[PDB]
């Protein structure tokens, strides 16, 4: 297989270090091409619990969080807040899709517990405020694809479709 | 005569039209047509009681049968309707569309014995006359008509309103031979006024839609469960499609607002179906609803008292195409704002929509899945997925399709212009400032069988997709 | 003469409302019905006949054919609109013919009831008499004479009967309309139309998809253009009787039946009119 | 208020027994009422197993399982490989809701291991075997309510209606 | 709610000494807006007096009275011997309808005595007299529509068209 | 920052030596695909100033001329006349778009100054005179693009339609 992961794009202040293997190699899944971001990895059935930042599965397919693809490992210290799992390559939910991939699966998302003690509601929350962004590009989209800006001009498709396809639900706690 | 009931009900960016096939003319104004509800109205009763009686016997029956059947409430040649319908709006005073000026006198003398065309366009709150032959024109002119830039700017992110723009912006015009100028005034006001007019698009018209019905059609065999089987055929139209044009790309979109009765006797359940809808907290809370109010018809202590009648006539289905309900297909998301969504549908339904190209992903499949579902598409191998007898990957087989020879069923599904979408799309909202996206798919009798949850997967990858 | 055809939409424009609208449209009618004819180069070669603005568009190249078929369909549109913009209501002349009638009536020692309605809703009166019949399919009811739409008195006294009979019996009716054995009681004067707003005919569609249909495969919009009669435009006729009785029955009629339907298409709210004033002039 | 527990109804056996409390307050969200099965919820995201089955997260919306509610505790032998988590109850894809509920119901779903060994395998199923409805019907139901075989006169409409109302996707690996 | 004044529209001085809240609120029925008068209530088998001038019951369907529509109490010296009542707000017989009427309404339109001494013997009358009209235009839409002479100029179309749209039948004894 | 330059396209014999980018750097905005002549600019509101040729600023929003645009700075020894500007590049006029733009460029035009003399009259002169044609084969585009007659078979198209594709104003003085 090649071994990836899964990170979330809120605008929470949460969004530090969840990763030590960030390349893996030369190959990621959610490439760019002068037309933003593509195959996002969507996920339903959750949301994000920003707050200290993980995805809390509640249930209900109206709720969802749609992050990308990172080939790599979260600190190989975790398995007490995450989820591994290898999967038959279309079992995800793609948006803008490429192409076809290699057959192999292993992503690990930041999962929360329940605290079961109030009644948590969801609520939706839109990437706006492109000044977040701005900040958002300058922290989870430098480092992680720093090929922008030495293969690509487009930077400002970028923050657009970030402001246009990323959406999430959160937990208000 | 006395009232039936009365729907204050709010209409989403409806697409209305009348002889000229905008919602405005120099002489009135006519956003709500009381013709086209009774039309759908008609069309949604007919669609229901196929769904209803394929449901329970598994057979469909024509269009021209079932409204045979209801005549006694929805009239025809032999018998005036029982049901008159109303629509009462605000501004309903004298609101025609006036041109007071339009500077084009350049313009005029920029087509002088030039066989050229005259493109319009609205260009950063300007409008320009880009004349194809190499020019452009800011014109300048003054109208009641206030288009805002939330409308303008509506019009060009949707595709689909986009293109329906490409038959009210542009003439050709021939002034070879000769040409006055007066005449091309004429000539270019009228394509100002097409222009302009498509720009009246409103949003949040309210209207009450008022039931009166005939006393004297009294029950005389089943006058009332037909006319509560229409009543709840309304609501299904109210709750599933929309008033205008593309109401099957979400435009129009009906939605509750209050509905005050006047015959308990008749309307009990009726309204409490409607009041059901004054506030819907979440997605699939109103998903229950509305399979609550699906199955009410088909499985509730009253479903039927009058299909045991043999005025009907089952459909021929290598001649016939009939639309219902499956009550199953019926995926529901928020949207939050109604715009974005709207410019959206139009990646959900695009061969090259990069919301299909994700949910699919592979030619001549795509092509296959919006040739059946989707409404015409032009056509430019393919039937190999659209066969009656031939291989069954994605099940998209059509009745009577044979390869390589054209049937009934072969030129309807390829070319028939006018073929109404099985996929279609409803926004509705309960004023609560949220609103849900209710994505569908009807079932045609022209399928052979459909694997169906593998199209409701395509079906919630598009609703979740398409915000 | 061919000339007084290809100069008639000149005259309907130019002689606004002091033309027989009648005979206006009927010429017209020949023009629509020959259009690929009176097109080819035979436009008068004048400037103010809107029949060359058809020569300098183009819709078609592929089909001559096709281009004078999109052509005449823009051109029945235009007749339409011609009409309803040129032809306005002057009602001096209903008010004097209404007011010598009045007259008249009370030499002959009648009780006259002069009632004025406004159309609410664009109304269709006599969509099947010959008026833009030739041109539209659809027709008003038109006085060719006094050079107007008009609500005949049959239709009035009709609906009224109805009414009557509907919340009195079939018997009270034959009582004051009269039956196969009795003279009626009342008696009723056309309508004409006496002040409008702006206009007092409208262009209006109506699109059948389905009305006769077997199942979606025949499915097909038929876009029907006609003219209808504009909102606000107020009519007033006359009822006249001579016994004192009948007066009752009538009176509050009056104000219930019209809120409902006077015309064509009631069912879908199109001849609604409204109660505009009524008066009663007792004669002796 | 008081908490609910949700039992899936696969075909194969992961049904040794799963309650403890079936009384609750008075009865239990799902219900009869001499014409079919009242508030049945399914779950979406999670498929299941045939051996040992819980809920399992998958990664597809489309994967789906279906099951029905009622309240008390598992057992009491548990509680340590469920889900358990008060949900206001608007947040659940509920089948055929009878009447109202009662802001934040709690639920006890059952959870079992990602399987991070070996790929998914997915495969549609619903109820066939006409004994795997005479079994379930009584196993659950007869342990659930007090008025099953008590009124029970409509049992064959009740069960036929179990023939097309629940369906799942069971991995069969 | 929202409870009514029927302020008819006689020639005499009966105008002066009759409300109490005569402000309502931010909706009248009876309009003028810019068309002439609006929403206009017409009722039948009711005679107008002219001294201590209101209406009295009478039963020939040809007398009617028209007169205005604005939301009030009636004084709250009388409604002890006047005509209050809910109408469901499409039993109201509006003449020159611009939009709908808010589902109810409480009216409060002057009932006088019966009359039991004379006999009814009404006689029609218009209003004409044009300082006969001009003086309850001061007395009437001046004082409870802040409109006129503040937002019209133009009320001089209202002048002549309320000299034949109202009108009523009286008694004058 | 980077630059482009717009050459002429008149009847004139005037194409060989005006300018020095016989190559531009690597590309050409406007470019020929076998499907005609694609992506060519037109600039409006500017008459001809035929010798010299170069653009007249006139008032007239109906005169227009037609040519090509390419990257450089003529002659290595000229913009000493010319009219250089940097822009949004999307507030060309162009006509056949069959390439794209890099978003920003700066354009020198060819300009001639007014020089009021006496009453103009522009004149539309469509380009005719396959000499012409021919010679604007042989100093246009066989210099210009080296791609010219190397490449496609279809010189016959690019050398039959130009009577479409081009034409101008020609003042006439």
């Amino acid at each position: 297989s090649t071994q990836r992961e899964y990170v979330f794009i809120p605008i929470t202040n949460s969004i530090t270090i969840d990763v030590k293997i960030t390349i893996g190699g030369s190959d990621h899944i959610t490439n760019i091409d002068e037309r933003g971001i593509h195959n996002v990895l969507v996920i339903t059935g959750y949301a994000v619990d920003e707050k200290n930042g993980r995805l809390v599965p509640t249930l209900d397919p109206c709720d969802y969080v749609k992050g990308i693809l990172v080939a790599g490992t979260p600190q190989q210290a975790q398995s007490n807040d995450f989820l591994t799992l290898k999967l038959p390559a279309n079992k995800l939910y793609l948006i803008r899709k490429k192409g076809n991939i290699s057959d192999d699966l292993k992503i690990y998302i930041p999962y929360s517990s329940p605290d079961a003690r109030n009644s948590m509601k969801t609520k939706p929350v839109s990437i706006s405020d492109d000044t977040i962004v701005n900040n958002i590009i300058k922290e989870v989209f430098d480092k992680i694809y720093n090929i922008t800006q030495k293969e690509k001009v487009k930077i400002e498709k970028v923050k657009e479709d970030i402001k246009e396809l990323f959406s999430y639900y959160a937990l208000e706690q | 005569e006395e009232l039936l009931m009365s729907l204050k009900l709010k209409a989403l960016y409806p697409l209305t039209g009348g002889y000229n096939r905008h919602s405005i003319n120099p002489f009135y104004e006519e956003l709500v047509r009381p013709t086209e509800i009774k039309g759908l109205w008609r069309w949604w009763n007919r669609v229901l009681f196929n769904t209803l009686a394929y449901s329970t016997k598994g057979k469909l029956y024509t269009y021209e049968s079932i409204d045979r059947l209801f005549e006694d409430v929805f009239g025809s040649e032999n018998k005036k309707s029982a049901v008159r319908l109303e629509v009462i709006t605000d501004e309903g005073n004298d609101n025609r569309f006036e041109l007071s000026y339009v500077e084009l006198d350049k313009v005029i003398d920029c087509l002088r014995n030039y066989k050229r065309k005259v493109s319009l366009d609205f260009i950063d709150n300007t409008l320009i006359a880009e004349i194809e032959g190499s020019t452009k024109i800011p014109i300048s002119f003054k109208s009641n008509l206030d288009i805002d830039k939330i409308i303008k700017d509506l019009v060009h992110n949707n595709k689909l309103l986009s293109f329906e723009l490409l038959g009210f912006k542009s003439v050709e015009i021939d002034a070879t031979k000769i040409s006055d100028k007066k005449i091309l005034k004429e000539i270019l006001r009228d394509l100002i006024t097409n222009y302009l007019e498509y720009f009246n698009i409103k949003q949040e018209v309210t209207f009450t839609l008022n039931i009166y019905l005939d006393k004297s059609r009294e029950h005389k065999q089943n006058f009332e469960d037909k006319l509560k089987f229409a009543l709840y055929s309304l609501l299904v139209f109210i709750l599933l499609g929309g008033i205008g044009r593309k109401t099957s790309r979400g435009f129009g979109s009906l939605s509750i607002i209050d509905v005050k009765c006047y015959d308990n006797s008749i309307c009990k359940k009726i309204e409490d179906l409607a009041k059901n809808f004054l506030k819907i907290s979440s997605g699939n809370e109103l998903k229950s609803k509305i399979e609550s109010i699906l199955d009410c018809i088909k499985n509730s202590c009253i479903d039927t008292l009058y299909i045991e009648n043999n005025i009907l006539s089952e459909i021929d289905p290598k001649k016939n195409v009939v639309y219902f309900i499956n009550s199953d297909l019926f995926e529901v998301k928020r949207i939050n704002d109604k715009e974005k969504v709207l410019a959206n549908i139009y990646k959900a339904v695009s061969s090259e929509g990069c919301c299909i190209k994700s949910i699919i992903t592979d030619k001549y499949v795509r092509k296959s899945f919006l040739i059946a579902f989707g409404g015409y598409r032009k056509v430019e191998f393919i039937k190999n997925y659209l066969c009656e007898t031939c291989e069954t990957v994605s099940s998209f087989n059509i009745v009577d399709f044979l390869l390589s020879e054209g049937s009934f069923m072969s030129d309807y599904i390829l070319q028939y212009e006018h073929r109404n979408s099985l996929l279609r799309f409803k926004l509705i909202s309960d004023n609560s400032n949220n609103s849900y996206l209710i994505g569908y798919i009807l079932h045609s009798s022209y399928f052979k069988k459909i694997d169906i949850k593998y199209v409701r997967c395509i079906l919630e990858k598009l609703t979740y997709c398409v915000i | 003469a061919i000339d007084f055809l290809v100069n008639i939409l000149e005259l309907i424009k130019e002689k606004q409302c002091n033309i027989n609208l009648f005979s206006a449209i009927s010429l017209t009618s020949i023009v629509y019905n020959n259009f690929g004819e009176f097109l080819s180069n035979n436009q008068s070669y004048s400037t103010n006949n809107p029949l060359l603005k058809y020569h300098i568009i183009i819709l078609n190249d592929k089909n001559k054919t096709k281009d004078v078929e999109e052509k005449r369909n823009i051109f029945k549109r235009e007749v339409a609109e011609l009409i309803s913009r040129n032809f306005k209501l002057d009602g001096e002349k209903v008010r004097n013919y209404f007011d010598s009638l009045k007259e008249v009536l009370k030499s002959l020692k009648y009780t006259i009831v002069d009632v004025e309605i406004t159309t609410r809703t664009r109304a269709l009166i006599g969509v099947s008499t010959s008026l833009g019949k030739l041109i539209f399919g659809s027709g008003i009811s038109f006085d060719p004479y006094m050079n107007l739409p008009y609500i005949p008195a049959s239709e009035i006294k009709g609906i009224v009967r109805s009414y009557i009979e509907g919340k009195l019996g079939e018997q009270e009716a034959e009582e004051i309309f009269g039956n196969e054995e009795r003279e009626g009681n009342v008696n009723f004067t056309d309508a004409y139309p006496t002040r409008s707003k702006d206009f007092l005919f409208v262009p209006d569609v109506i699109t059948p998809h389905y009305n006769g249909k077997k199942s979606e495969a025949d499915a097909e919009p038929r876009p029907v253009i006609h003219l209808t009669i504009a909102p606000k435009v107020t009519f007033r006729f006359l009822i006249y009787y001579k016994r004192e009785d009948v007066g009752k029955p009538i009176c509050d009629s009056m104000p219930i039946i019209l809120i409902r339907g006077l015309g064509a298409r009631s069912s879908v709210g199109y001849s609604l009119f409204e109660l505009r004033k009524i008066e009663v002039i007792k004669a002796a």
